[PDB]
Order: C-alpha cells, then structure tokens, then sequence
C-alpha cells in the first residue's frame, strides 16, 4: 500500500469499499465517493497527476473487468467534476439568507446533471443531500417570520418526522447525551423521586448504564464536598492574623492530606482561581 | 444503517467545539451543526461518535472542568474504561485539560487548529496600548458582542465568561496554560510535539488559508483577521500553523480555513482540498489501526 498512499496515509486503510453487484456490475453507494475521495486527499501532497496514477494502479490490483473499466470511468467524470464545481458564480444578495444556500446548492445539482445521471447522483450524493436539504430547510423554517416560534418548532419536529427513519435514529443516537442532560436537569428541577429518574435513565440508557451514572452521582458529590469543605479551611488560613508564607505552608498542608496526587492538585487550581474571583464554582452547567 | 466498520474505533469518538453562537430551537446550534456531516458519517462508517455542548465563550480550564463531566458520563454509558478526544480551535486546549487531570480515560488527543502557542487575534482585542488597532479591536468585539447579544435569552445556557475565553486564548494565557498542561505541546516555536505520553497518543493537523471559496460568508471576514493573525498568512485565519502544531501533524497544509477545518460553511471550501468529512474518516481509521 506504501505504492498508493501518500506520506500522511502511510498508517491507515484504503477507504475503497466498492460494492459489486451480483454479475460484477458496480453499484455506487455512499462509499464509491468516501473511494475518490480518499485518493484525492493525495492532493496538496502530491501533483494531480500521482492522484491518478495512485488511483488507478490501485484499481487496477485491486478489481477486474468490467467493474474496473466502469470505476476508472466514473473516476474521470469525477474528477473533471471536482474542477467544473468552480463555475458557480456568487449571486448578488444578502450572503445570509436560505434563497442563497438554496440557489448555491442548486447550481452544483445542475452541474453534476453535467456529469453523471439520476442513477449515479443518487448513489453518490443521496445520503448526503438528505441532511443537506434536512438543514437547508430548517433555515427556510426558521426564517419564514410569518409563523410563531410555537409554530416553527412544531413545523421543525414535523419535518424531523419526515427523514428516512434511519437518520432519526442516528441522529437520536448523536443527541442522546444532551437528551439525557435534558431530562436530568428537567426531572430534578422540580425534585423528582429517585425512582422517577432511574425510569429515565433506564429508558435512555438501560439499567448498566443507569448504575454507573449512580456510580458518577456519588463520585461528583464526594469531589464536590471535598472541594467545598477545602476552600472553608483555605478561607480560615486566609484570613487568620499570619504571614503569607505561613498561609501557604498551612493551605499546602491543608492540600496534601486531601488531594495526594498531583492529578487532584491541577483540579484544585481550578476551582482555587474561580473562588478567588468570587466565581461560581464549575459543577453544574 | 451503519454500511462499514472502517471507523470502528475500540474507545468512542468524542468531539468538543469551541467558540460558536447562540442556541436557538435549531437542533445542534453547537452540537451537530458545528461538525457539518462528519459526525453522522463516521456514525454510518461503524463509529461511535459524541458531540459534547460545553459554554462556547469561558476560560479552558471551566470548559475542560464541562466537558471532563460529559467525558465521565460517556465513559458510564459506554462502559468503555478510555475515550478518543478530538477539539476544534478552542476545544484543543479543553480537551487538553481532561487529558491533564484524567489521563487514565484519554486514549487519544486529537486538536483541529487549536490555538496552543496562542492566537495573534485574541491579544488584539485585549490591547488597550496600540490605540488605532485597539480602536478596531475593541469595535470588533462590540460586533461579535452584540451579535450573541441579539440572541438573549441562551435556552441552553453556559457560563458566559468570555473576558476569560479571551485570555486563555492569548499569547500569554495559553502559554500559562501549557506550563501546567505541557504534554503534547513542542518546546520549539513551530516544531512538533510528543507522540506519546502517559500513554496517550497525541496528533494534530490544521489548516494554512484563508480565502478557500469566496462564497463562503466568512471567507470576507477570515482574511481580515489573518492580517492580524499574520501578515505573511500561515494561519487558518485565526491560528497560524505553529500554534495548531501539537504531538504527531497529520498535515498542516489543507487549503482550509478556520471553518473548512469542521466542513464549515455548508460544506463550501476551496476546489481541490481534501473533503473534511473523509479526512476525518481517515483519522478514525488510524486510531482504529492504533487499537484506539
Ligand atoms: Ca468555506
Ligand atoms: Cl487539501
């Protein structure tokens, strides 16, 4: 693979998972373009002439006919794409307004149209332009000062609901810690029982997790008290009728039968410096 | 849904941001929208990726004490014993603390044009002395203020301390950061940092342009500040390529700016650079390959 990739991929996989249908025929997936793209990464490294030679020696050692003839194909339609994405000129407008995104995005529709057909566009772009056009609306959504925000959010779960079910769960699944947080400031804003937030937490998580955010809980409280009951006695020590060196003898001493490690130490520092300043100590957020 | 295991790392991928704008009943405001399309790629590429919210604009030290505990929580929820941190700009330093004071959960620091040796364009707005810069200065950060000031009320609200964020992206903030944080980060100007320490693997790579595709919005107002960052520009527009510059450099010449660097804005940036959504993807393979 040292013949393929280029100095800064001399520690990791081709990316090339190319599907191959059931007669080798290949069929472009999301992944044909992750292929591409992993070589054209070469550039700005390498000339665009290595980018090519790279790409198609691999091909070439890698699959046979027809699959091959069809890739090294599409790979040419690619790359004279990659360039012909600069005949996108910037429409005179407010440069922060959907009608501008939109319009931006449709003039790169209208060039790979140039390129490839519905077939092809679909296979290389689809997932990606679900979420395009996921976000680009939302913008259309909230810029639309014609509803109430009431209103808006309901149009903003409504047109969530719309995404293939795939992307709800993924997306879900990339929002859960903030789900979580949600709920856990939620639930304990209006001193929920325990038991109420176990069903949360067990909802969201399962009971392993749910214990071992138990587990956390504790271990927070402990810090935190540490830390609470530390400053008190460092707040005694300065404001006791001593010297400055003595203080700080006495607050080390205080430190080092409480925080051992020099872990704990930085930590300290920390919350020292917020409470100095009459900051409000960093647990909750 | 998830069509491959090519990012299928053993410890989760988590990412921190840095330095964004207000939360609206958007989604993601500083979540999901800030790593435009990486995050749900890497998820279909068999990975395990967490986004972490932590305050946009208060000092590392408070931002790495938000995201330690978000850390912890994954950690519990995973039940996987380390994590992979990746940082952006600000969130370079952050995860750096974690990394500081629980380098039994860290497996891997990545930092995205972080501002480790400091950035050129946070001293300005703090000068006082350079009365026509200053002027410019202190104007600039009335904008930048009363454009999160338009927002309001934050629903999601962070501590908002940004005197401090400013400061512990200054010159000499970061420098105070980096004597008690100082793994991973070089002891030359531009030269690179440890590989490995504490067992931790370290690698950062970062972006040298500004102007990338003039229909990105803010390519206008990043080649402003790259004056400021440098005149001779080998800055992302806002951190030069030194400061980015921390453990193992992937590369530290994409034709990104600040905002390519998370695929930033929609997804427009220069005509051949690398895509950041397959770069990324690259990077979750070696960390793989790292048994990470
Ligand atoms: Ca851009
Ligand atoms: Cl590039």
């Amino acid at each position: 693979e040292n013949t393929y990739l280029s100095k800064s991929q001399q520690d990791t996989q081709v990316n090339c998972q190319l599907k191959i249908n059931s007669s080798q025929h290949l069929v472009v997936n999301s992944q044909t373009r992750d292929c591409f793209e992993y070589f054209i990464t070469q550039y700005g490294e390498s000339n665009l002439q290595k980018v090519k030679t790279h790409f198609e020696k691999f091909i070439q050692d890698q699959y046979l006919e027809p699959a091959r003839s069809q890739i090294i194909d599409l790979w040419t339609r690619y790359l004279k794409y990659r360039e012909q994405l600069a005949q996108i000129q910037p429409s005179q407008s407010k440069q922060q307004d959907q009608n501008y995104f939109q319009k931006v995005f449709n003039s790169i529709q209208d060039i790979r149209k140039r390129f490839f057909s519905a077939s092809e566009i679909e296979g290389l772009f689809s997932t990606e332009d679900i979420y395009q056009n996921y976000t680009l609306d939302r913008m259309k959504i909230l810029e639309d000062s014609s509803l109430s925000e009431i209103e808006k959010a309901k149009k903003l779960k409504e047109r969530f609901e719309q995404l293939p079910e795939d992307w709800q769960e993924n997306l879900q699944e990339l929002s859960k810690l903030d789900d979580l947080h949600t709920l856990t400031k939620q639930i304990k804003a209006r001193n929920g029982s325990a038991e109420e937030l176990r069903q949360m937490r067990t909802a969201l998580v399962g009971a392993e997790a749910t214990q071992r955010l138990e587990t956390l809980d504790i271990q927070r409280n402990a810090w935190q008290q540490r830390v609470t009951g530390y400053l008190n006695q460092r707040d005694e020590v300065l404001h006791s009728n001593m010297s400055d060196s003595a203080k700080k003898q006495a607050i080390q001493q205080l430190r080092q039968q409480q925080f051992s490690s020099s872990q704990e130490q930085l930590r300290l520092r920390t919350f020292e410096t917020v409470h100095d300043q009459g900051g409000e100590l960093p647990f909750n957020y | 849904f998830v069509y491959s295991t090519y990012a299928q790392t053993k410890y989760p991928l988590v990412f921190n941001h840095g330095m964004a704008g207000f939360n609206r009943v958007g989604t993601d405001t500083l979540g999901l929208d800030y790593w435009y399309q990486i995050l749900p790629d890497l998820a279909r590429n068999g990975g395990n990726v967490w986004a972490t919210r932590v305050s946009p604009f208060n000092s590392t030290e408070v931002r790495g004490e938000q995201l330690a505990q978000q850390v912890e929580e994954i950690i519990a929820i995973t039940g996987k014993p380390k994590v992979n941190l990746i940082g952006h700009s600000h969130g370079g330093p952050t995860i750096r603390y974690v990394a500081g004071i629980m380098p039994e959960k860290v497996a891997s620091l990545t930092t995205i044009g972080a501002p480790h040796k400091g950035s050129p364009m946070a001293d300005v707005i703090l000068n006082v002395e350079g009365t026509p810069l200053s002027g410019l200065a202190t104007l600039v950060n009335w904008f930048s203020a009363a454009i999160t000031w338009a927002g309001g009320l934050d629903p999601n609200s962070y501590p908002h301390d940004s005197l401090a964020g400013a400061h512990s992206l200054s010159t000499q903030g970061s420098a105070q950061f980096n004597a008690q944080f100082p793994m991973g980060v070089p002891t030359t100007s531009c030269g690179e940092g440890a590989y490995q320490e504490k067992g931790i693997y370290m690698y950062s790579f970062s972006g040298n342009k500004a102007l990338t595709n003039p229909l990105d919005p803010f390519d206008i107002a990043l080649t402003g500040s790259s004056l400021v960052v440098d005149p001779f520009g080998d800055n992302d527009g806002l951190v030069s390529r030194c400061s980015a510059k921390f453990g193992k450099t992937i590369r530290d010449d994409y034709n990104w700016n600040h905002l390519d660097e998370v695929n930033q804005v929609m997804g427009i940036r220069a005509i051949l650079a690398a895509d950041p959504v397959s770069v990324y993807r690259q990077h979750a393979n070696r960390l793989k390959l790292q048994g990470l």
